């Protein structure tokens, strides 16, 4: 960080989100005036606030704000700006923004257009990596045209053959077949879907390699002709072919597998002339046998986590290497330095799809920073709130240690320690897969979440002594809220008689099962009994803080209270998974057995207008499946619309009302199921 | 629950434009004790919101306007509701926080045949008799009649903030400006100039109307700094065997 | 010459005539009287004392400096008087000058009154003609009427409250009638609604005039607002004479008892 060497004055950041407050971080760190662009909804996000100054770029939506170039063009020549960094995604593989921003002063932090264009379609980088002499794929050359064709190369380049849409990316366009009846309907389905998706409509078809480890190699190419690469990098834990765990140090992989593949990752940039950073993707199978898959050209976004294995600013070296600089580092200075574990933590529900988008906002927002060994990247604040219109992820957290064991443990504890009130998170997925007896005895491949739960996501299967901790953990809370409860300031006319009760008889209801405990307390004490077996739970009992720390035997517990009833419902997160537990006084429950079920029918079908007004617009129509929380018809009513939801999930029966349409209070307006 | 606790989360709960609108109960959530709040009456005339909760571990009772139903609009049911809450809160030394998000009053025929001018003057009665500690943020907008009928310092109230999105006028801009520009009907500059100097909460700020234009995040940390002030506040009123309630 | 006892002379005569002289020919013309006439048909002959006669309104805004825009008095006039030997105080609203609407002096001579009607222990008899605020002022505006509510919260249980609507009255100002103790109305020339039927038309989209949605009959008939209605304003007055003869002047004193045959 030596801030005596001349380097761009004025740097641009054309992105958002963590990338955006990591590349101005490392600016800051390096003297550099920074620009923020962000759309009208992200005017008080955090990579805005920590910039010097910003510029608004357009609407909400992505394809009109941060995917508009002449606005981001119009705000380099209104900032006077030196440099840009796209950070990763959008514009940093657009040909168009490189060739009208390089027809400027201004320059492109990131590899040349060159590179660019021969990486961004499929079969070019393939046949560029034959000419490489690096181990690939065997699979077809060209473009395949017919079914026929697809079936006869099947025959020759394998059963498991795999079908990948030429160019695009991000998960999609890629299906793998069987047999030659597959081979030609998973032929025509790629056709249309990448007609549809992508429009590129080539098609690329290459053998599948059967449970292969997604191992990744970090390069740093500069003007000079010198490719350096980073050791090596592991994200094999993957979801729709999307990666979320990643660990840097690959366990897998030996030193020998090491250097070639970094030698070969090195003649490959070399041969594609590369100048900036970037990874190369390779599939090894159990023989040790690697093929290239992909060169990402841009900022790859696991990468901080071989900076804690290095100690390498990514991003410096690439704004050096931007200014023209050598690079200051050689092969030998590379090397490994203890363990670096880290996991992307999004804004999606893991029982559903293994991670689908949610909506909403952030009430709380806590991360653990003063765990030791965490790294937290985010451009999450409370009061962010998370959107349609880009990526629903919320942060990247990264821990770094000794060794692998430790890293883990201190991964376990941050996610134990993570504060997230608003929307629903994957952090009872991250935490289950690091705490996995597979992943830590290191046997590992790309259907990781397929293979250990077929069935889907269920939560964290919790044995006898957890259970029985966890019931004796609640039981002391309830009886904690009693005993709180129980304090009054002094009143001098009608003194209060706290009782004198010694023992708690409670009945805690847990899934299905029923437990009889016994709880006595004695200072910050409780000796608890359930079904026999005791436990002392100890702790400072602060009932308000989000996070409660209790020593159960012993073994020290961070549990979370995220819900509490007076009727004896508690929502209570604890070793990541959120439990629900019924807590009665026997009594209670004793004349609990006597109330009848009630059941819950209702209607949820018929809309009504809150007042006279004119409905604004109408989104759905009759034959529509709706949801809770979604709008129906939005109705504007004296200088303000309401956006009125449905009651229930339940197929829009009819939509009595239209478009522009004056109603009174209380009329007829949609009829759902 | 420290007394000091922030609130950042509220910084940016308002929406940009008066159009949309927002949930007051996620405020009420964010600034009360241990976000536990007992609601009163949470399915009937829902364009108000009623409650008891703790500050510093003293009772309070909450009310508020709700831009979700009913755009935060009084009506006789509401008016009716909260006045009867605001009374019992005042009739056992309880303080009062309000919330201020109101555009005005619901028009129609049907408000004033069922008679909106009684319930109006029960809710506006209710506040101004009240002489337990009693203090006010508001929000966004405060317009017309239900500015003073929503606990304003006028009514004897003992401390009033507003947050940096709070629109007090006396009405609408743009009616304001035809009713005051009607010879100059020239709304294109009538309205740019109006919206500049009243579309803001610094005319009553000026006039001291309110104490303090504050940050949403200090909410929680003022309140309660008020709530421990404002323990010991006594007032006298002239003898009476018992008020008129405009019932 | 000395032009002070010259513009003592002006101001009270242009006080005496309110806003104009062809206002008043139209005041009449609708068959309404004006504010002074009011008083005086309503307490005992040469009995009315005014206050704040030359109270004027110190708004400065769109053109409201100009002398043309000054009237002393400024659309109230306030004062005590008695009705058959009894004291009571009484404000009177000229639709005259702006059209009624209130302002700070108009609020603060209504305050004036009230407070010394509760300091003395006597009622306070209001004849609201309205059309609004003025809304040139502003946010001003609005304190006057919430300052005029709060002293009728605070008197409301101490000394009686009459109001007489007898003209338009929208807005904020139907809240003071309210917390009265008894309102009557005039017919046909009096009205009571926050929002006027152009606004309900944009609103509700309902068309209405002002007679079904404030008049009297529909305060007196279905609302349950007003207690009584009359024919006339002289009808109105001598009726509120017949009304005040019932009740006491205060709280503290007894109920009232007269010579019986
Ligand atoms: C958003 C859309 C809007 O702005 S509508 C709500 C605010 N706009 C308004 O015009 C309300 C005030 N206009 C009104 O007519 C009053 O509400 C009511 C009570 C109905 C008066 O009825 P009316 O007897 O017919 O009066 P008018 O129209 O014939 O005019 C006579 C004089 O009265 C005056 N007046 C009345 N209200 C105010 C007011 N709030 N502020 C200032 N002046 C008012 C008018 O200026 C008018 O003066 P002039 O004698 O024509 O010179
Ligand atoms: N030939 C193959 N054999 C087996 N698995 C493959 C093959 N090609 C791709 N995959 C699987 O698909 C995943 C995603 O592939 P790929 O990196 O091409 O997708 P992408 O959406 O273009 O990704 P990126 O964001 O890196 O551009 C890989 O991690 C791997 O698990
Ligand atoms: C915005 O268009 C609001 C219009 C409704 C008018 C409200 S209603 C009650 C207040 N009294 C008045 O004259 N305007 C305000
Ligand atoms: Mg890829």
């Amino acid at each position: 960080y030596d801030p005596n060497e001349k380097t761009f004055d004025k740097i641009l950041v054309a992105n958002r989100g963590e990338i955006a407050c990591r590349v101005i971080r490392t600016c800051k760190k390096m003297g550099i005036k920074t620009v923020a662009i962000h759309s009208d909804v992200d005017a008080s996000s955090v990579h805005v606030k920590m910039a010097d100054e910003a510029v608004c770029v357009g609407p909400a939506p992505t394809s009109k704000s941060y995917l508009n170039m002449d606005a981001i063009m119009e705000a380099i020549k209104k900032t006077r700006a030196q440099a840009v960094h796209p950070g990763y995604g959008f514009l940093s593989e657009n040909k168009e923004f490189a060739r009208c921003l390089a027809a400027e002063d201004v320059v492109f932090i990131g590899p040349d257009t060159h590179a660019i264009q021969a990486m961004g379609d499929k079969i070019e980088s393939k046949l560029l990596a034959k000419k490489a002499e690096v181990n690939t794929i065997p699979g077809f050359d060209g473009v395949v045209k017919d079914a026929e064709e697809a079936v006869r190369i099947a025959r020759e380049i394998g059963y498991p053959v795999m079908i990948k849409a030429s160019a695009g990316g991000g998960g999609k366009g890629m299906r793998i077949a069987w047999d030659d009846e597959e081979t030609r309907d998973g032929f025509r389905l790629s056709s249309q879907e990448a007609a549809s998706s992508f429009g590129d409509d080539r098609l690329l078809i290459e053998k599948f390699i059967d449970n292969p480890r997604h191992i990744e190699i970090q390069v740093l190419g500069d003007k000079h002709g010198n490719a350096l690469w980073l050791n090596e990098r592991e994200c094999s834990i993957q979801r729709r072919n999307q990666k979320v765990v990643e660990e840097a140090p690959s366990i897998f992989l030996d030193a020998e597998t090491r250097r070639a593949m970094g030698e070969q990752a090195v003649a490959l940039a070399r041969a594609v002339k590369y100048s900036s950073a970037g990874t190369v993707e390779f599939l090894v199978d159990s023989k040790k046998n690697f093929y290239f898959l992909e060169m990402n050209t841009r900022l790859q976004v696991e990468h901080p986590v071989t900076e804690c294995i290095t100690g390498l600013d990514l991003v410096q070296e690439m704004i050096r290497v931007a200014k023209g600089y050598p690079l200051r580092h050689k092969q030998a200075d590379i090397r490994i330095n203890g363990w670096a574990v880290e996991c992307r933590v999004y804004a999606e529900d893991p029982y559903k799809s293994f991670g689908l988008p949610s909506i909403g906002r952030l009430s709380q927002y806590q991360e653990p920073l003063h765990l030791p060994g965490v790294r937290v990247d985010s451009g999450i604040q409370p009061g962010s709130d998370i959107s349609i219109y880009y990526d629903p992820m919320i942060s990247k957290l990264i821990t770094y240690g000794s060794d692998r064991t430790e890293a883990l443990k201190r991964m376990a504890d941050a996610l134990d320690n993570y504060v997230i009130r608003g929307v629903t998170h994957n952090i009872a997925l991250l935490r289950e897969v690091i705490i996995n007896s597979r992943f830590v005895k290191g046997d590992i491949s790309t259907k990781f979440l397929s293979d250990v739960y077929p069935d889907g996501f269920k939560g964290h299967m919790l044995t006898k002594s957890e259970k029985n901790q966890l019931l004796a953990i609640a039981s002391s809370l309830f009886v904690a809220f009693q005993l709180r409860a129980q304090h009054f300031q002094e009143n001098s006319r009608m003194p209060v008689i706290k009782p004198d009760i010694a023992n708690w008889e409670l009945s805690v209801k847990l899934h299905d099962k029923v437990h009889t405990v016994v709880a006595s307390n004695n200072g910050s004490v409780f000796s608890v009994e359930v079904d026999g077996s005791k436990l002392n739970v100890t702790s400072t009992w602060n009932l308000a803080s989000p996070l409660l720390s209790v020593s159960v035997d012993g073994t020290q517990r961070t549990v979370q209270c995220l819900s509490r009833e007076a009727g004896g419902n508690m929502s209570i997160q604890f070793l990541g998974t959120v439990y629900k537990v019924n807590i009665l006084t026997r009594l209670a429950a004793e004349l609990n057995k006597f109330m009848l079920e009630k059941v819950t029918e209702d209607t949820s079908s018929v809309l009504r207008s809150p007042m006279p007004g004119v409905v604004v617009a109408v989104s759905v129509k009759p034959g529509d499946a709706v949801a809770e929380g979604q709008e129906i018809c939005v109705i504007e009513a004296m200088k303000m619309q309401n956006s009125m939801t449905a009651g229930k999930t339940g197929t829009v029966k009819s939509v009595h009302c239209q478009a522009g349409d004056t109603v009174g209070e209380g009329d007829l307006l949609v009829e759902l199921e | 629950d420290p007394s000091d606790r922030l609130v950042p989360e509220l910084d940016t709960i308002v929406p940009l434009e008066s159009t949309k609108a927002y949930n007051m109960v996620d405020i009420i959530h964010s600034v009360v004790d241990e976000r536990e709040f007992f609601e009163i009456m949470p399915n009937y005339a829902k364009n108000i919101i009623v409650g008891f909760a703790r500050m510093n571990g003293r009772t309070v009772g909450i009310v508020g306007n709700q831009p979700k139903v009913a755009s935060g609009c009084l009506d006789i049911n509401s008016s009716v509701k909260g006045a009867r809450f605001v009374r019992f809160c005042d009739a056992f030394n309880i303080p009062l926080i309000t919330f201020v998000d109101v555009p005005g009053f619901l028009p129609g025929t049907a408000q004033e045949y069922g008679g909106i001018i009684r319930h109006g003057a029960k809710l506006l009665y209710a506040f101004a008799e009240a002489t337990v500690p009693k203090v006010t943020v508001i929000t966004r907008k405060a317009y017309g009649g239900a500015y003073y009928v929503m606990s304003s310092k006028h009514l004897c109230g003992d401390t009033n903030y507003a947050w940096p999105t709070a629109e007090i006028a006396v009405m609408g801009a743009k009616g304001a400006v035809e009713i005051i520009f009607k010879g100059h009907e020239n709304v294109e500059a009538a309205q740019a100039e109006y919206i500049e100097k009243f579309a803001n909460p610094f005319p009553a700020a000026v006039r001291g109307f309110v104490d303090d234009i504050i940050q949403p995040s200090s909410t929680r940390a003022r309140i309660c700094c008020d709530l421990d002030v404002l323990a010991s506040k006594k007032v006298q009123r002239p003898w009476r065997k018992h008020a008129n309630i405009p019932l | 010459a000395t032009s002070v006892n010259e513009r003592i002379e002006n101001k009270r005569r242009t006080a005496l005539l309110g806003g104009g002289q062809r206002r008043i020919d139209a005041q009449h013309k609708r068959g309404k009287l004006t504010a002074r006439e009011r008083i005086s048909l309503l307490l005992d002959p040469g009995s009315f004392v005014e206050s704040d006669m030359f109270v004027e309104h110190r708004c400065a805004d769109f053109g409201m400096a100009a002398d043309k825009n000054k009237f002393p008095g400024d659309s109230v006039v306030t004062g005590r008087g008695r009705i058959n030997g009894r004291l009571v105080y009484v404000f009177s609203q000229d639709f005259t000058v702006f059209g009624g609407s209130l302002s700070g002096a108009h609020a603060q001579k209504i305050c004036k009154i009230m407070d010394q009607a509760i300091t003395v222990g006597a009622p306070v008899i209001g004849l609201n003609d309205s059309g609004g605020a003025r809304i040139q002022e502003g946010v001003e505006s609005l304190a006057g009427y919430a300052d005029i509510f709060l002293r009728n919260v605070t008197a409301s249980g101490v000394i009686p409250q009459i109001s007489l609507i007898m003209g338009p009255c929208a807005g904020g100002a139907v809240y003071s009638p309210a917390l009265t103790d008894f309102t009557f109305m005039v017919k046909d020339t009096s009205y009571l609604f926050i929002t006027g039927p152009d606004v309900v038309k944009s609103v509700t989209n309902e068309d209405v005039t002002q007679e079904e949605l404030g008049g009297a009959k529909t305060h007196t008939t279905m609302s349950g607002v007003a207690h009584r209605a009359f024919e006339n304003d002289v009808d109105a007055l001598c009726n509120l004479r017949d009304f005040f003869n019932y009740l006491p002047l205060s709280s503290q004193d007894p109920a009232p008892v007269r010579e019986c045959h």
